[PDB]
């Protein structure tokens, strides 16, 4: 007879179209945009259980300096050594900065006191800095408007002649990074839209079919955006800027894959030689369950992504899952309905110049007859990809992935001209003991701790109460009558706790503190402090370490554990959905092995292109986004290819391979080239991170589509023959029928 | 009986896969 | 490395460190040896591949 | 075209191999 769901969608097509349009209009009118709801509902990027965050909160609580980790610096430099005009400007500026309370809470005034002025001034005297601790955690909006408020307070007044001022720090870096990502989405978007339109005109060779396919993608994107914005605006679920970026890119990916799948199956069905109605019914019955299973297994993998321990990934899974449900629902109901209404409106969707099919049947005929040598060639190219994978490094410093025109970058350049160290990103080490620390022998112990921390290979400066300038290279003694001079009391409130139960050291690294070596230094710092407190009456204290490098080491450890967790969950869901689809355990094992090998080879090729030839290291967000997007799309195309292969096996296995290739490989490679070049055109961006992510996804998916999915999976299938479908009993070829 | 083991081999295999997957993911979650 | 961390903090920070002798010579020769063995191996194997490709007209 | 590529695959492959070899050797000599 005829199935019920496609008949129901077909008969009631235009009420579904109008209802979807009305729902999209309501969600995009009465609910604000996704960037604004991401801004007003942001989250912190560090875990609350991370030791760096706990240490920073504890340092803020003991010294009574707020409950925030965000900080910035104000830097003053002159072409001459600074004089009394600079002192007057500094005093007036810190007065007006301490006037503000709702944005800035703490200010470490070091240049005001002459004892620590030598620690807060350059060697030649042509630079000075002050640290201000603002409101709001990093990654939140509150820190961003605190940065804007402090920079307009600084800029509001005219500096004395010959002396200039800048804002620096990690908070200034993230604020200027948000500003740069806001203002760098025009010309790269222009070249992206034109490369999309030329790619669709190349693939479809028509201006009408491209228009309908773009309508499909844009309607699905608007529906997904409106639904997620509705669920986030009324505080039902959570959102982030990272979540919205990954959501929109994966939404475009899934929408264009499903649209190309439906249109290609319909055009192939009409090219077989049947009329326009049974063509619609057979394309529905062919790819509807494929789209359903693929979308649900991507949704399940992205939901299992929420069981992790990193805020970059905890806050992402539920929005991806819900958005993918809207994408599947749209591609299942709005898609076939508009295909039907443009089919019966007149002559709109037509097959013309079918030459990809015959070429891919030629490729299938080549892979059937000689599976062995072609498999050896494909594995040779894979091993070409894989051998550079064990050599791979990362960088966590985000200054060298940004354009140099940002004010934070020129402030950094001004700091680097007079300071030989990374003084803009210090670290704080607190030691907390259970007795009062205003004693001479305990001060000797503090000097011992400072000397022991100073001797770590890579630590340039340590500032303590004992040696404020940063050179603990002398024997120290201190008579106890120093507790009466009010300037030493000011130093004691600056360094020791107000209750005298904690001590802090400010540590400045050498070179790049966010490199791999800078990550590895802090464990040695903590170990050196731990063996510094051994044997003293201070033995048994609590050692807290806070700063940028501590946060980044915490994030890297969480990154590797989270990568293992998400990998195991994703591969298990892929195995499960292949097991339902094929009813074969060996085919599922083959597909999972092919996926993991393909991912490894593609990421190795990207590392070879970027780190070795061009000479700049990769990020770590690039690895995360690359593995997520490539896992999702590879699961989708592999499921469609294997389902088409299963669909016809009764007339032989080798004939099954050639017919499945000529019926599905053209659609799969069309979607692959379209999305791969769409992501590839992000390479012209002046933002280095998004250029790296876009071209890594592009070349990885080009390698996936051109070599692994076209020459390696059919080769393994035809080589194993009838043992590709174990446990099911299938014949290599049917019974030989007479002519 | 052997009929209950060879007619529901797909759900039992899926149950074993999900059980070992949940065990391993819960074990790595506490690291 | 010991000399470089010994001059830190003191006013000879940023001085020039020069080390010479038999052991330094042999370390330079050994490092150059491994890089140059890599270079010579690449060139020789490529030329053998070339002459076998002209002689037999086959890549396998 | 097909004819000029399949007719002279040998000098092209020697050219590509010596190109990659020269790139690699020029890279290592910098060290
Ligand atoms: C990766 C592998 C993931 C899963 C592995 C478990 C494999 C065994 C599951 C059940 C076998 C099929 C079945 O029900 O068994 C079938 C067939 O049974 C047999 O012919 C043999 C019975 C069991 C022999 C298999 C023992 C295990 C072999 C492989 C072990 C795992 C190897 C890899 C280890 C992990 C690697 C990381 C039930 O007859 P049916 O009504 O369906 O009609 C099909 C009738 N020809
Ligand atoms: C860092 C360096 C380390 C090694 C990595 C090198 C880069 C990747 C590896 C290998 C690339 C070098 C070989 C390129 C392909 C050779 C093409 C060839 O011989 O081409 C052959 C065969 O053509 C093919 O079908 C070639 C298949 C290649 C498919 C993909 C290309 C790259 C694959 C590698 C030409 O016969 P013919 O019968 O028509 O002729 C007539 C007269 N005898």
């Amino acid at each position: 007879a005829r199935p019920f769901i496609p008949r129901m969608i077909r008969t009631f097509a235009v009420p579904i179209i109008l209802g979807w349009l009305v729902t999209i209009a309501v969600l995009n009118v009465t609910v604000p945009q996704l960037e604004t709801v991401g801004q007003i509902q942001a989250v912190s990027m560090s875990p609350d259980a991370a030791p760096s965050m706990i240490s920073m909160k504890h340092i803020g609580k003991v010294f009574e300096e707020g409950d925030s980790d965000s900080a910035a610096m104000i830097v003053l430099e002159g072409q001459r050594p600074l004089g009394d005009a600079a002192h007057a400007f500094y005093d007036q500026m810190i007065g007006r900065l301490q006037a503000d309370t709702t944005h800035v809470q703490s200010l470490q005034d070091f240049w005001g006191d002459p004892l620590t002025a030598t620690g807060a001034q350059s060697s030649d005297g042509k630079a000075a800095y002050v640290q201000v601790k603002l409101a709001g955690n990093q990654g939140e909006s509150l820190a961003n408007e605190s940065v804007e408020a402090v920079k307009t307070i600084v800029e509001r007044l005219a500096p004395p002649p010959g002396v200039k001022v800048y804002v620096t720090g990690s908070a200034a870096l993230v604020a200027d990074q948000q500003q740069a990502g806001d203002r760098s989405l025009q010309v790269i978007e222009a070249v992206t839209f034109t490369v999309i339109i030329v790619m669709l005109l190349l693939v479809y060779r028509s201006i009408i079919t491209s228009a309908i396919m773009l309508t499909m993608v844009v309607l699905g994107l608007l529906a997904t955006r409106g639904g997620v914005a509705f669920l986030g605006f009324h505080r039902i679920i959570g959102l982030s800027t990272f979540a919205t970026n990954l959501l929109v890119v994966l939404a475009i990916a899934a929408a264009t894959d499903y649209a190309i799948f439906l249109i290609g199956r319909y055009q192939e069905a009409r090219g077989l030689g049947q009329d326009r109605e049974s063509a619609y019914y057979t394309m529905f019955g062919g790819t509807a369950h494929v789209v359903l299973g693929s979308g649900l297994t991507i949704a399940g993998a992205t939901f299992c992504l929420s069981f992790t321990r990193l805020p970059y990934f905890q806050t992402l899974g539920v929005p991806l899952a819900i958005g993918m449900v809207i994408v599947v629902a749209a591609a299942l109901t709005l898609g076939p309905a508009i295909i039907a209404v443009t089919s019966r409106f007149g002559k709109l969707l037509e097959p013309k110049r079918m030459a990809r099919v015959r070429g891919w049947r030629k490729v299938g005929a080549a892979i059937v007859r000689w599976p062995g040598p072609i498999l050896v060639g494909a594995v040779a190219l894979a091993l070409v990809g894989l051998l550079t994978l064990p050599g791979y490094r990362t960088n966590y410093n985000d200054r060298n992935y940004l354009p140099a025109d940002l004010p934070a970058n020129e402030g950094y350049a001004a700091a680097e001209r007079h300071f030989s160290q990374a003084r803009m990103n210090p670290e704080v080490l607190m030691v907390e003991s259970d007795h009062d620390m205003r004693n001479s022998a305990d001060f000797l112990v503090i000097n011992k701790i400072a000397k022991a921390i100073f001797a770590v290979e890579g630590i340039s400066r340590v500032q303590a109460i004992t040696r404020p300038d940063g050179k603990p290279i002398e024997s120290f003694y201190l008579p106890p009558e120093v507790f009466d001079n009010p300037d030493f009391q000011r130093g004691l409130e600056q360094f020791l706790s107000p209750d005298g139960h904690a001590v802090r050291f400010i540590i400045s690294h050498e070179g790049d503190p966010m490199s791999q070596a800078g990550i590895a230094r802090i464990a040695k710092i903590k170990t050196a402090a731990k063996e510094a407190i051994k044997g003293t009456p201070l033995e048994g204290s609590a050692i807290y370490l806070g700063g940028t490098a501590a946060m980044f080491k915490d994030l890297s450890d969480g990154n590797t554990y989270d990568l293992m967790i998400a990998g195991i969950s994703a591969l298990c869901l892929i195995f499960i959905i292949m097991l339902i689809t094929t009813r074969s355990v060996v085919a599922a094992a083959v597909i999972v092995g092919t996926v993991v090998l393909s991912l490894g080879a593609s990421f190795g090729l990207s590392v070879l292109i970027w780190q070795h030839i061009l000479g700049i290291e990769l990020h770590w967000l690039v690895l995360a986004m690359a593995v997520i997007i490539l896992l999702a799309v590879g699961a989708d195309y592999n499921l469609l290819l294997v389902a088409r292969l299963k669909e016809e096996i009764h007339a032989g296995i080798n004939t099954g391979i050639i017919r499945a290739m000529g019926g599905s490989g053209s659609v799969v490679t069309a979607a692959g080239l379209v999305f791969a070049f769409t992501m590839m055109s992000f390479a012209v961006s002046e933002l280095t991170v998004m250029a790296q992510v876009g071209t890594t996804i592009g070349m990885g998916l080009l390698f996936d589509t051109l070599i692994v999915r076209s020459f390696m999976t059919p080769s393994i299938a035809a080589l194993l023959g009838k043992w590709f479908w174990w446990p099911q009993v299938v014949r290599q070829r049917p019974i030989p029928q007479p002519w | 009986s052997i009929g209950t083991l060879k007619r529901a081999w797909i759900p039992l295999l899926i149950l074993v896969v999900v059980a070992i997957a949940g065990f391993t993911v819960q074990r790595i979650r506490t690291f």
